[PDB]
RNA sequence: UCGAGAGGA
């Protein structure tokens, strides 16, 4: 129920999806990620009202490419990016801790 | 004086509204529906639809200052509202 | 790694200042917010009053208690009342402590968080211990008592998220910045005569090349480098805050992926 | 000139509530008047012995604060000891449109 | 892939900021064509135009086929993109200049162009302004 | 209380009032310009 | 009074209001608690018993539920104190008090109910907080303010009311208030301000947001517009952005003195098919002014579109501000030394002049102005003098304002703007006045203890030299305050005095209504007007238009009207029509040209009599001009080729249309005469703007198109006829009540005959 | 002052004009004064104008001055509304007032009349006069609680 | 009343320094800003909470009950 | 009613009559739409709240508390609302109590001069970031502390609605009083505008269906409320007229029914008839 | 049950 996926009605290869119990937190991230796809033809999102963590997002892509697969690839890329960031931070922090074991 | 009636053939917005309201009333009573149902569960929309394609069997007895009246069938009236 | 490049300029048990490059704006903003909001942590929820012979009102007191920072190393080992099948509460999803103080001498008796006594068993989990940054270790000043005032009460704290209520806020503050030289022209500095003098230079300016007047605006530029100083209240070390927030955002995206697979 | 006397201080011409008005000499008159008026409906603390006093319609602020920009009249007003309000952080801008 | 009905080189007569930080009002005289004068609003911020500059000015009568608006990334295959400042919009007006020239008016999202051409017999709704230099 | 204690009623602003009653502290409604404070 | 003319009622609610940018015009935020307290007694039918049954199963404890079930026998079953909610089976004709849901037409009221605009119904939009939501724009006609205003709620109980409300007080249906032939509402506050930044020439938008605004717009066509900027980078224009919101087919074309087809200042406003070209969007275009965008859209599409228009316009503007932001500050008020210095001399420049005249008066050399006392004239020039300096100071201050100045930006947009503010805000506040006079000697020959007796120096009599930012000296502060109470007194006094005036007027015209015979009588049937408003036309479809036949030189009108097919003076160009020499030399047609010309010539002198003032702009039905452009755009008419029209076709059509302008119906000549009288002015202009010469040279339309215009005109003309049964007097009274809240005792002097005049005077030519 | 005078060329032009403005009102005498335009003479005191010229002329006169008052603040309302009210003020062949001595002193339905500012007084007169109301009146219908014969109710379906 | 626990803006905990705050103010005879700096309240969003707070509790306790 | 027992006091008067006083307490948490006022006459109500992150934030990671529309300021001529923020801000940085007394030499110049010394924009501007993207906000925001206050008018204390509640006896009209389930006093104005709309029926509905609806019986012989209605027997009669056939049912306002009865007390004969004696 | 008074919109 957290994810309601429907096809768009105003353009081909287009879909509108609603995320429940979510806000711009994941919104801007996923939106930029999809915008970073070569094969996407359109992407954007919004919220009906501040009163809900209801998150409605429309996308369009090239022929023969599932927009749902676009989301999947976007998420995979994001998680890879986050793992890399975390590991970089872990190394940086271990060294900064060796430095900070004397001053905290 | 149905002949040479001294008024417009155009329905009045008030007249339109009253017709709509009466039909909504009788629909809510489950009166014989003059139209097929296209999912228009709203009685108000049912009335609006009958108005659109002209199936209301109503006639307005419009009054004049002198107390004289003209009876105008919705059939006679023109709907531009 | 080739991902976002991190360089800590300064680190402290209270706060850590660093630079994050090789990343887009959205990821930085998301990191900021997820740290701000989505972090499991422990906070006082249930307050049962045995006796209040104090000037301060009960609800006043409980409100303040809700603000007490807590040992939150292993909150992951702790669970949510929503999930936990215990009634009311239990150690698996809650921590129990008490406060019992009584005025003894006419002088004001300052009741501090250190007075708090953990009752439930931590299972050895590094959780629940009150957090004290006092030089004297007194702890947070809960309240004050008269010559012979009695105040006894029990508290049950539970695992929740700041987003649910600020009392679960582990993130004290987040300094955040980029393009100190405004090379991206994302702002038109307001000024009477000249922004250059009227506006002060941010300290980060020294770590980036000052722009050149003759340079055409590189419209292709993007905000890659970022400056972030994250300060925690004290519930958890800053490094843990960063790591855990990253992990939570990862979990959110992974849950999205799982929902996609489920449909 | 042959001045016979001198006001000990012009601010003396001011009123009780108006005394709470900061820099009143820079605002447009009726605006000042209204502020004096709302000063009769803002909450704070009425008296220290509220617990002793058995009354109705009490309203005690959880955390009264002394205004940053005080007025010389205040230290007679005792408003510093008994203020009503908070020095909140205000942002003069349009953010969400609401 | 285009059929531009106009093409000429214009020397920049004047550059006017017009109390704007990105766009300047610009006048220019067509090289070799005293009868062709160009008024144009240009985002100098992205196109560092200078006074007296000789710019290649033409209108994409037909879309310069790269071989709802198609997305960006139109650099994949080659077209009349050798130009530097390329705008799109509509032919605003077709005023007749003494039956000798046509002070046609154009708008580019509000950015305006006027040009005198009965010689440049171009007529349509929308096209692209192609500026090289 | 502070003002209300010093409040003054006018049974149903001149220069003389200068230095006597606050030209600003006046209620709204019909009382406006009638009820004064010292 | 307290029981019949007014009473308490039920099914009603009242609470404080709150805003919602995300909300539509006919929608309203309904506090969930209220919904749980208000329901509707709907009648069970086969087409709703299903959800009704479920609603009953939900019961009173659930937000989408019901509280009582009413059997046909009248058994108002209580589900609150009964488990029967899961047991009763609904039967047709049963009534169930269904919890008010969304989309339910409901009525509001902001008190005091000044006039009609106070009364609009809306659609329910439940919300989880304890206050009402209102779409920003509606407030002005509501005369609302979010300082904590409360508003009444009225919930209809009989569906006939639902429709009745839905067709008589639905928000869009009154978008134009007939009190002043202008939009009742418009864009306001931040949105008004923000647009200016959005629509300004200098703006540009990155694709990231352009993608966003499109889906942010609810009714977006789903089409990606082309970026204005291509080669150096993809980008669009705010003008482009706003155009997407606008619906197609709009052809508002406003010109200004600065309009030259180039408009470096982008004044005026020009849009084609919704595509913006010229003019920075300003209050004059999207405000409540009649000459603005909204009014046009209202007639070109109809109310049910404009509702979408607002939300579409609204939602965008707030967004683009969200990622831009907007603020102000003291810097917006401060100016440079030079500016203040210049102001400084300006004040001193006046002060000496005051001093100069002062000595002159002291000399007994200043003479008394005609019919006026030297004492007052001495003051009159004095107060006059001080006004200019205060005025010029703001003028001077205005010149040196930077574009970055937000307030200047605020004022230039017109959102709550006021020049005098900034001048007072920045320059000297200016003279204080009471009963329009300087400070009187409340003390013996003086005003305050700080001034010697018998002094008239500007400051000594209430002038203010310093600026608000500079801080008023006690002397200034006191004087400035004095004027305050004056305004304050009239503020309260009006809140009661106007109502008494207002109440009388309503009764005075209560039984005044329009009759189906196109006449006006009282409850006694006594005629008031033979033709309502003497034209039988509803004000709601009237707007000011040019009367071209009035203005211009005598030589002028003939040139722009007269055509000669025989001589050289007014030779028609044959190329204008597919027929050339076939027409030229045609005396028969030339005759046809004649009666029109003389007819127009008669009209010119006739209108001269009508409007002795020479003004050629007056409220009339149907914008002929607008329709013409629609025709041009209707088929993108080629105005460079001959047309198939013929003069006979032109001449007959105007004659035919005139015949078609039938408001009355009585075939008796007496009625027919009135019909001729009613449309007299309108037909004259019709002849004017439909003159063959104008029809040919300027308006190069096709025969098919030209006729389509005629058919188009009559359609609107008929639609514009005032409806019968109108409670016009009540409307007219309200038309007077409103402006009363904003000379006025003079009005009261009018309403109450009061033979004893206050200010008797004569005007002698 | 100037005037919008159509010039011999056909165009309206500014024509400066001298006009006398004075205190008081006496049309009877001034109208006899030579060297003036008696026809164009205007004044504030419409009440006198009506007496001087006629009820209908005053009706227009009232509009002008009323228009001036509304125009005085720069606001605008449609011509019709202004015209409607004044015309009512003269239907009785005289300058009717909207006060208790004018509009109220009518011959309409008492129930309509009673609800204005005087109720009990008129009530006695009605019984004294054995008056009877038509029920066409709104408030009378309101008192009855019946759909007034107006607008949406001005007709029978 | 009594010192708030967390910075209204930051949430940074402060209901522990009141004692040291007054110590520096009186025992060290410093100006307010000096101590606040010594207290680590770099952001004026934090400084404000402490510069303005008026201790009323000490007065309430003066009552016998 | 929402609260708990705070204190109960039991005592007697000088006469020994027992008296009890009960104190209860609750904490009101600022709700949307609650009135706030400045120290300058600026007022308003709460629009909507957010979480710290959502609101725009400073480079130094500072979250604003309250946001107000700039448009309000210049139109209302309230500079000091800005000035205090400047001086107040300086006070916080300088940690020195401010002085807002009038007619002093204090001026923006030294104030702003001092601010720049602390290292902040002399006019109080600051560079903010969108609380949704983090993208730098194109404009700069006026930002700083200020003293506000909370006014007694509580939204939850204002809400009020009802339907089919108790109705007041004298007129069978809806009772009045929020605590007493009061109605809304439908005044003269509303119907007037309704008349303008012309929604007569919806006028008939409220005045009738909302209240005062009542069935009455009238004698054709005399338009007087004198009909005996033996509903238990379906038997009717008008004594004096002794007519058992000219009885008609009518729905009239209950309050009006009293008026006629009041009028009949006045000795007036406002006889009513459903049959217009006029022919044409 | 009335009366008064405060306050809001
Ligand atoms: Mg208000
Ligand atoms: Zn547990
Ligand atoms: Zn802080
Ligand atoms: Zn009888």
């Amino acid at each position: 129920s957290k994810l309601k996926i429907d096809p768009d009605t105003k353009a081909p290869n287009a879909v509108v999806i609603t995320f429940e119990k979510e806000d711009h937190t994941l919104g801007n991230l996923i939106r930029a990620e999809l915008l970073n796809d070569r094969k996407v033809l359109f992407a954007a999102y919004k919220v009906e009202h501040p009163f809900f963590a209801r998150f409605k997002l429309r996308i369009q892509t090239t022929e023969g490419y599932d927009p749902k697969d676009a989301l999947k690839n976007a998420c995979n890329s994001i998680i890879n990016k986050l793992g890399a960031l975390k590991t970089n931070f872990e190394t940086e922090w271990n060294l900064q801790t060796l430095a900070a074991d004397d001053a905290f | 004086p149905k002949d040479q009636r001294a008024t417009t053939p155009y329905m009045t917005k008030y007249e339109r509204a009253r017709i709509l309201g009466t039909r909504a009333l009788q629909i809510s009573m489950n009166a014989p529906v003059f139209v097929d149902l296209e999912g228009e569960t709203d009685p108000l929309r049912i009335a609006m639809k009958e108005l659109a394609e002209k199936k209301i069997p109503l006639v307005i007895r419009r009054y004049l200052p002198d107390g004289s009246f003209e009876d105008w069938s919705v059939e006679e009236l023109i709907v531009d509202l | 790694e080739e991902g976002p490049q991190v360089k800590i300029r300064e680190a402290s048990k209270d706060n850590v200042d660093f630079i994050l490059s090789n990343v887009d704006l959205a990821m930085a903003n998301s990191l900021r917010r997820v740290m701000i909001a989505e972090i499991p942590t422990l906070a006082i929820d249930s307050v049962e009053v045995e006796t209040n012979t104090t000037v301060l009102a009960d609800e006043f007191i409980a409100h303040r208690l809700g603000l007490i920072p807590l040992q939150s190393m292993d909150i992951e080992q702790l669970e949510y009342s929503r999930d936990c099948f215990c009634e009311d509460h239990c150690d698996k999803c809650s921590v129990v402590l008490t406060l019992q103080a009584f005025g003894e001498s006419e002088s004001t008796t300052n009741v501090y968080s250190k007075d708090l006594v953990i009752v439930s068993n931590l299972m050895g989990r590094n959780i629940g211990h009150p957090i004290i940054q006092d030089k004297e270790g007194n702890g947070v000043l809960i309240c004050k008592l008269r010559k012979g005032q009695e105040l006894k009460l029990t508290c049950v704290a539970k695992k929740g998220i700041a987003k649910e209520h600020a009392k679960w806020g582990p993130a004290a503050a987040i300094e955040f910045e980029y393009d100190p030289w405004n090379k991206l022209k994302h702002t038109d500095y307001w000024y009477e005569q000249d922004s250059a003098k009227e506006w002060p230079q941010s300290k980060n300016c020294e770590y980036e090349d000052p722009p050149n007047e003759g340079d055409p605006f590189d419209y292709k530029a993007q905000a890659d480098t970022f400056y972030m100083n994250v300060e925690s209240v004290g519930s958890i070390p800053v490094d843990q805050v960063v790591v855990r927030g990253i992990d939570t955002l990862q979990k959110k995206v992974a849950s999205i992926l799982l929902a996609l697979t489920q449909m | 000139t042959t001045f016979t006397h001198c006001e000990i201080h012009p601010s003396m011409i001011l009123g009780v509530a108006a005394s709470i008005i900061p820099f009143p000499d820079h605002n447009q008159s009726p605006r000042n008047t209204y502020q004096s008026a709302m000063g009769k409906q803002a909450m704070g603390v009425f008296l220290t012995n509220y617990n002793v006093r058995m009354d109705t319609m009490a309203n005690i602020l959880y955390y009264p604060q002394k205004p940053l920009g005080t007025t010389r009249a205040m230290e007679y007003l005792k408003f510093r000891e008994l203020p009503a309000g908070q020095n909140a952080i205000v942002a003069i801008a349009c953010y969400s449109g609401y | 892939m285009s059929n531009t009905l106009f093409d000429d080189i214009f020397q920049v007569s004047e550059v006017d900021p017009g109390r704007y930080n990105k766009v300047c009002r610009i006048e220019a005289a067509s090289t070799t064509q005293d009868q062709c004068k160009l008024t144009l609003d240009i985002n100098v911020e992205l196109f560092p135009v200078a006074a007296q500059d000789s710019l290649t000015v033409t209108i994409a009568s037909s879309l310069n086929l790269e071989d709802s608006w198609r997305p960006p990334q139109a650099g994949d295959r080659s077209l009349a993109d050798d130009y530097d400042y390329v705008m799109y919009g509509t032919a605003y007006k077709f005023e007749e200049v003494s039956k000798d020239l046509i002070a046609v008016y154009y708008s580019f999202g509000g950015l305006l162009m006027r040009l005198e051409g009965n010689l440049n017999n171009l007529k349509q709704e929308n096209a692209y302004l192609l500026i090289r230099r | 209380t502070l003002s209300h204690l010093r409040r003054t009623n006018t049974p149903i602003l001149h220069n003389t009032h200068w230095g006597l009653v606050c030209p600003a502290e006046t209620p709204e409604g019909q009382a406006c310009g009638l009820v004064k404070n010292l | 009074r307290g029981n019949l003319m007014g009473k308490r009622v039920d099914f009603s609610a009242r609470t404080v209001i709150s805003g919602d940018p995300n909300l539509e015009l006919d929608q309203v935020g309904v506090p969930k608690s209220i919904a749980k307290t208000l329901t509707y007694p709907e009648v069970v039918t086969p087409y709703n018993i299903d959800r009704l049954t479920q609603l009953v199963r939900n019961g009173p404890n659930e937000h989408p539920g019901a509280k009582y079930v009413i059997r046909d026998s009248g058994d108002r079953i209580d589900l609150r104190y009964s488990k029967r909610a899961g047991d009763i089976q609904l039967q047709y004709g049963w009534k169930v008090e269904r919890h008010i849901m969304d989309n339910d037409p409901v009525l509001f009221n902001r008190q005091p109910s000044l006039h009609k605009m106070s009364m609009m119904a809306h659609r329910v939009k439940v919300i989880p907080y304890s206050t009402f939501r209102l779409n920003l724009s509606v407030t002005s006609p509501y005369n609302a303010d979010f300082d904590g205003d409360e508003m009444n709620l009225h919930v209809p109980q009989s569906e006939e009311t639902r429709a009745e409300l839905s067709q008589l007080c639905a928000v869009p249906l009154q978008i134009v208030s007939p009190q002043s032939n202008k939009p009742c509402m418009g864009i306001v506050q931040d949105t008004l301000c923000g647009i200016r930044k959005l629509t300004l020439r200098d703006t540009f938008i990155e694709l990231d947001q352009v993608l966003n605004m499109l889906y942010w717009v609810p009714d977006w066509d789903g089409v990606i517009p082309t970026p204005a900027i291509i080669k150096p980078k993809p980008l669009w224009s705010g003008k482009q952005i706003l155009s997407v919101a606008i619906p197609n087919g709009i052809h508002l074309q406003r010109f200004d003195e600065g309009t030259t087809l180039l408009s470096p200042k982008d004044n005026g406003m020009l849009i084609i098919d919704g595509q913006i070209i010229f003019g920075v969007v300003e209050k004059k275009t999207v405000g409540s002014s009649n000459g603005g965008l909204i009014h046009v859209v209202t007639r070109e599409k109809g109310p049910q579109v404009c509702a979408k228009l607002f939300g579409n316009i609204q939602k965008v503007v707030n967004f683009w501000l969200l990622h831009n932001g907007f603020s102000t500050g003291i810097g917006d008020t401060i100016a440079d030394g030079p500016t203040m210095r210049e102001i400084t001399e300006t004040i001193a420049e006046a002060k000496k002049k005051v001093l100069d005249v002062t000595k002159e008066a002291q000399a007994n050399l200043l003479t008394a102005k005609h019919g006026m006392t030297l004492r007052e004239s001495f003051e009159d020039n004095v107060v006059r003098f001080l006004n200019e300096a205060r005025d010029k100071a703001g003028r001077l201050a205005e010149v040196n304002l930077k574009d970055l100045n937000n307030v200047k930006q605020m004022v230039m947009a017109g959102s709550k703007g006021s020049f005098i503010n900034i001048a007072q805000m920045s320059a000297c506040v200016g003279q204080q006045s009471v009963e329009g006079k300087r400070i009187a000697f409340g003390f013996v020959d003086r005003t305050l203890p700080h001034f010697s007796k018998d002094d008239y120096s500007p400051e000594s009599k209430g002038f203010v030299e310093n600026s608000y930012l500079r801080g008023l000296t006690p002397q200034e502060f006191f004087f400035h305050a004095m004027g305050g109470r004056e305004g304050l007194i009239d503020t309260a006094v009006k809140t009661a005095e106007t109502g008494y005036i207002q109440r009388r007027l309503v009764k005075a015209l209560e039984d005044i209504m329009v009759h189906y015979d196109n006449t006006t009588r009282n409850s006694l049937g006594n005629v008031i007007q033979f033709i309502y408003g003497e034209d039988g036309m509803d004000a709601a479809h009237i707007e000011k238009q040019s009367l071209d036949t009035i203005g211009g030189s005598d030589a002028a009108f003939e040139k722009r009207y007269r055509v000669d097919l025989l001589n050289t003076d007014h030779t028609l160009d044959p190329s204008l029509l597919e027929s050339g020499s076939e027409i030229l030399g045609d005396l028969k047609l030339q005759v046809l040209l004649d009666e029109e010309y003389k007819q127009l010539v008669k009209d010119r002198k006739f209108l001269r009599e009508v409007f002795v003032d020479g003004e050629a702009n007056w409220p009339l039905p149907v914008n002929i001009r607008r329709i013409i452009q629609n025709a041009q755009q209707t088929f993108h008419i080629d105005h460079t080729k001959p047309s198939d029209l013929t003069i006979k076709d032109i001449v007959l059509g105007v004659k035919d249309l005139q015949e078609n302008l039938l408001v009355l119906r009585g075939k008796n000549e007496i009625i027919q005469n009135a019909q001729r009288d009613a449309v007299t002015l309108f037909c004259c202009l019709l002849r004017s703007r439909l003159a063959t010469r104008r029809v040919l040279q300027e308006y190069r339309l096709t025969k098919q198109a030209f006729d389509w215009v005629l058919s188009n005109i009559e359609a609107q003309f008929l639609r514009s006829v005032v409806h019968p049964g109108e409670m016009v007097g009540v409307l007219a009274a309200q038309s007077i009540g409103e402006p009363a809240t904003q000379g006025v005792p003079r009005l009261k002097e009018i309403l109450n005959v009061a033979k004893n005049m206050k200010t008797p005077s004569l005007t002698v030519y | 002052y100037d005037r919008k005078v159509p010039s011999p060329t056909g165009e309206y032009v500014k024509e400066p004009e001298w006009v006398l403005e004075t205190d008081g009102v006496n049309l009877s005498e001034v109208m006899t004064v030579p060297g003036i335009d008696p026809t164009r003479i205007y004044t504030n005191s419409f009440i006198d104008i009506m007496e001087v010229l006629g009820i209908e002329a005053g009706r227009a006169a009232l509009y002008k001055e009323v228009y001036n008052v509304i125009a005085s603040d720069g606001s605008y309302v449609n011509y019709r509304h202004m015209a409607l009210l004044v015309d009512v003020m003269t239907t009785q062949g005289g300058l009717t007032s909207v006060t208790r001595h004018g509009f109220n002193r009518s011959n309409t339905g008492a129930l309509m009349r009673c609800s204005f500012e005087e109720t009990v007084e008129i009530l006695f007169e009605a019984g004294a006069s054995a008056e009877l109301d038509d029920c066409r009146g709104v408030s009378e219908n309101v008192i009855l609680g019946q759909m007034a014969p107006i607008g949406t109710g001005a007709f029978d379906v | 009343m009594i010192v708030p626990v967390r910075c209204f803006s930051c949430g940074k905990v402060v209901g522990d320094k009141w004692e040291s705050y007054l110590n520096l103010l009186q025992e060290d005879e410093l100006d307010e800003g000096t101590a606040l700096s010594r207290l680590g309240l770099k952001r004026y969003c934090c400084r404000r909470m402490i510069l303005t707070h008026v201790d009323l509790i000490e007065k309430f306790l003066r009552y016998n009950p | 009613e929402n609260g708990i027992v705070d204190q109960v006091l039991v005592t007697t008067n000088q006469d020994g009559l027992k008296f009890v006083k009960v104190r209860v307490r609750t904490t009101k948490i600022p709700q949307i739409g609650d009135k706030f006022a400045s120290r300058h006459g600026q007022k308003g109500t709460i629009g909507i709240t957010y979480r710290r992150e959502d609101m725009p934030f400073t480079a130094e990671g500072i979250v604003p508390d309250l946001i107000i529309n700039p448009h309000a300021i210049p139109s209302r001529m309230t500079v000091a609302h800005l000035i205090e923020c400047l001086l107040s801000k300086v006070a916080a940085l300088s940690g020195n109590e401010g002085d807002a007394s009038p007619f002093t030499d204090i001026t923006v110049e030294g104030i702003s001069k001092l601010l720049r010394e602390h290292g902040y924009q002399s006019r109080g501007f600051e560079v903010m970031y969108n609380g949704h993207t983090g993208k730098k906000l194109m404009a700069q925001i006026f930002f700083g502390p200020t003293y506000y206050q909370r006014l007694r008018h509580m939204v939850d204390d204002k809400i009020h609605a009802r339907a089919r509640g108790p109705m007041q006896v004298l007129t069978r009209q809806p009772v009045e009083g929020r605590s007493r389930d009061g109605g809304l006093r439908f005044g003269e104005m509303e119907r007037d505008c309704m008349i303008a709309h012309g929604a007569a029926s919806f006028l008939k509905e409220r005045l009738m269906e909302a209240s005062d609806a009542f069935r009455v019986h009238i004698c054709g012989i005399c338009g007087l409320m004198t009909v005996i209605a033996k509903l238990n027997h379906n038997q009717f009669e008008c004594k004096g007229c002794d007519n058992k056939i000219d009885i008609y049912q009518i729905h009239i306002p209950y309050a009006a029914k009293l008026l006629f009865q009041e009028l009949m007390a006045m000795n007036i004969t406002p006889r009513l008839y459903t049959d217009r004696s006029r022919d044409f």
